[PDB]
């Protein structure tokens, strides 16, 4: 039943609006009536953050990686969630898992070096940082 | 059944002079169960400790309808009648406590 | 069907043209169609009391009674049967809870007062005799 | 039926276009396809609330926030709405209402400085001022 | 209902001083009826009796929110805020006490 | 359930020495919960302040088997057995109370 | 189904004959046609105790006992198996349980003085010994 | 349905292994099963005989003999219980209903005359005695 | 259903009560009611061994133990009926096999050096009289 859907689209048109709150809200009725959609899980991931409700947006997040794998850009923003968290270990290892299955992408090397610099790998973290510089110079 | 337990209650808070809250627990029993003539005499004790002559005069009378042989709660009754100035039905009434 | 009243209405009949042994019996039939009817048993009582089988009207009055507490007159009927039984005791008592149920009504108070006098509790007569003068003027 | 969201949906997108008195009418129908509906009224209320239509703003408003319970949202917009209406008293009262339903909000001891200084509670004005300041003083 | 059973053993603990008691007694009690503003006060002040201020706050506010005209409740929860060291919260719930 | 709240109206009679009122409530409790070991140590508790030592026996035995290390209800049981002149079994149970 | 008690049959009568191993076998499968029946596990328990298998004997007379929590024989059954696995203080509480549920039992006495000597208790022991000489003198 | 008598099976099963507690309880399911059935009710009335539970088999006893009359073996059975109970009248009783149905049998002639001897009948227990050994030499 | 097993009853009842050559016609309407029983077969076989009908007996221990595999109870009992019929190389097959499926027993080496001895591998059979006696202390 188109229902299942039409709740992702109130939470999307509720979150240009500015009135996050209730879009996450909107969203978890979705998710109640279909647990399998990863693009309300992402969804509803990157609203939580917005709130600075960062936690449950991690949570959000990784339970939609596991939905669907591979998705390179659902790994930067777990990174960048955990990172704020401080949970810099973790959040280095999910900038690399974006490195994995994306070599190019020149946003992830420059999380990775922030990130391996602030837990202290300052070698491979300027060895990232030279890599992101290189690989997207017009960056 | 809990019309028991509601009855209970109502004695506990009776007898530690907690009368405001007996007469609402016997109220939750007697609801219950109309023919509990134990619940309507301590209901009319109750209100009598408080004061209120009328309502222990009308829940007396229940309880002696009840049960007629109640010596007690004609005495009661008597002296509730007393109270209320009624010296001729206060009269009767102690006479049948005297006679039960 | 309206049969089960029908017979109420044939002894009442009866009653009122003064045939009352056929009343009885046609009172017996309607409460052999149903022995809960609280007017039948009363109106039998009364019928019985009347055609001075005083041994089953209280019987009578007493089946009203417990199929339909709490009322006066039945009680000063079946006091009266009782008085007229020579069961003073039992008079009193049912004039007793006839005052009981109602504390107003001087008939009550005068009848308990010549039992109490015919019973030996001279106090208490004097006393239901001055409650029924008191209640009301003429009685 | 989904045509009961189907309406939010249009008043909500008429709403982030620039036609609100068209999104206050399908907002409308919403309701009379279900009343329930703790959205519908919630956004409902901020429609009319921009079209300056207060006097119907303030009822929406509560119609919402009795379908709802404890939304510390609701209930500061609604101290808004009850501002600028004039009635203080009840403004104060929400906006009371609002901080004891989140302790740590800021905002909402900020209004509630600001009704009770209006109101003349400058005691009361200046300490939940101070409430404001040390909850967060960026807001 | 139970919920007015409950409540009345739990009132009745209050008074003759049993907290132990009256907070069980509220709860079983408040599960059925989540709307009894008078059964949060009373257990946030039997919370209070107990010492456990921050706790009584909790159920305070709920008193409150469900009753805003109680000065009572404020009054408590102004008090309970102090004890708690937070004078701010404290004075102003005072305030909200004599204001209403 | 209801037995929490009868459970609780036999407490707090315990509580302030209403024995006939304890075992009353303990009872009706039991009779909905069998299974409640405090419930009948309890009950054998208000007995013994009865002096009915046959009755506390007979429910101590049954709290014992529902709670084999409860230390307080062996030694109350001693207490009793020793009450009814049995100093084989009171000093048995008294060293399974040490014992515990 | 009469089957599932047939097999309670067969195992009884194969123990009889003193074949006890395929009785073992014939009340598991009774078992596994009626896991509820208490005579099942409190025969099996018997069986595989005489077996000498007491791992398994202690654990039948358990599932036995939870199904008739104050039979007060199967207490004392599985107070022999705990004995002779050498769990004496676990024995004890079991032969406790056996005086509780019947005080007068003078073996349960006896064989509670036994384990309490050989777990140290002497005094409680002698106590013991002497109640259950008490109770009679030949058990 | 034959478990009725499954469990009459079972119960001298457990009977013949020296099971008799359990034995009794299989009785008294096979009873509820089937309350008519006379050989359950003797079995079980020689089972708690043996448990001396006398009282109690003593009525088991009674109510086989009242299922089945002239059953001249539960005739005797039941005077042996009621002579260990001492209630040596109707013991007595029970072995002349014996005598009675069975002139010829020699044992219950000697033990009527040591019931009758135990009764105080010295001259009817003599005479007893004398026809038992008159009638079985051989005993 | 039942009936395919009730026949196995009516066989160890006419075994335990002593009319073996009954017991063996019992047997045989059970088996030709379900060929497969694993349990029929094995009473089979002992009933006939104790008829010292050999040559059958060994027949049905080894379709018992075709039916049942690995239970070294049937193969040391048939390795006793072939003992008795003289083929003592089968005998000490069957007693090697016994040992194989369970090696801590020592019957079966007992058993294995008896046969062995007769058989002449009297190396052998001092080996296994060792085993056997290292094995269990009363054997």
């Amino acid at each position: 039943d188109v229902s299942a859907l039409a709740y992702v689209m109130l939470g999307l048109l509720l979150s240009l609006l500015n009135r996050l709150s209730l879009a996450a809200e909107a969203y978890k009725k979705a998710i109640e009536l279909d647990p399998n959609d990863a693009l309300a899980w992402l969804l509803l991931g990157s609203v939580l953050e917005k709130l600075k409700r960062l936690d449950e947006a991690a949570e959000a997040y990784k339970k939609a990686i596991e939905l669907k794998p591979n998705d390179a850009s659902a790994w930067k923003e777990l990174g960048k969630v955990l990172e704020k968290l401080g949970r810099l270990d973790e959040a280095a290892e999910a900038y690399l898992i974006a490195i994995m299955l994306d070599p190019e992408d020149a946003e992830a090397a420059k999380e990775l070096g922030k990130v391996l610099e602030k837990l202290g790998e300052l070698e491979m973290a300027e060895e990232a940082y030279k890599l992101a510089i290189k690989l997207d110079p017009n960056d | 059944e809990e019309a028991e337990l509601a009855y209970l209650l109502g004695e506990l808070a009776y007898k530690l002079g907690e009368y405001r809250i007996a007469i609402r627990a016997y109220r939750i029993a007697l609801k219950r169960d109309p023919n509990n003539a134990e619940a309507w005499y301590n209901l009319g004790n109750a209100y009598t400790k408080q004061g209120d002559y009328d309502e222990a005069i009308e829940y007396y009378l229940r309880a002696l309808v009840l049960d007629p042989n109640n010596a007690e709660a004609a005495t009661n009754l008597g002296q509730a009648y007393m109270n209320q100035g009624d010296k001729d039905r206060a009269k009767l009434m102690l006479l049948l406590a005297l006679k039960l």
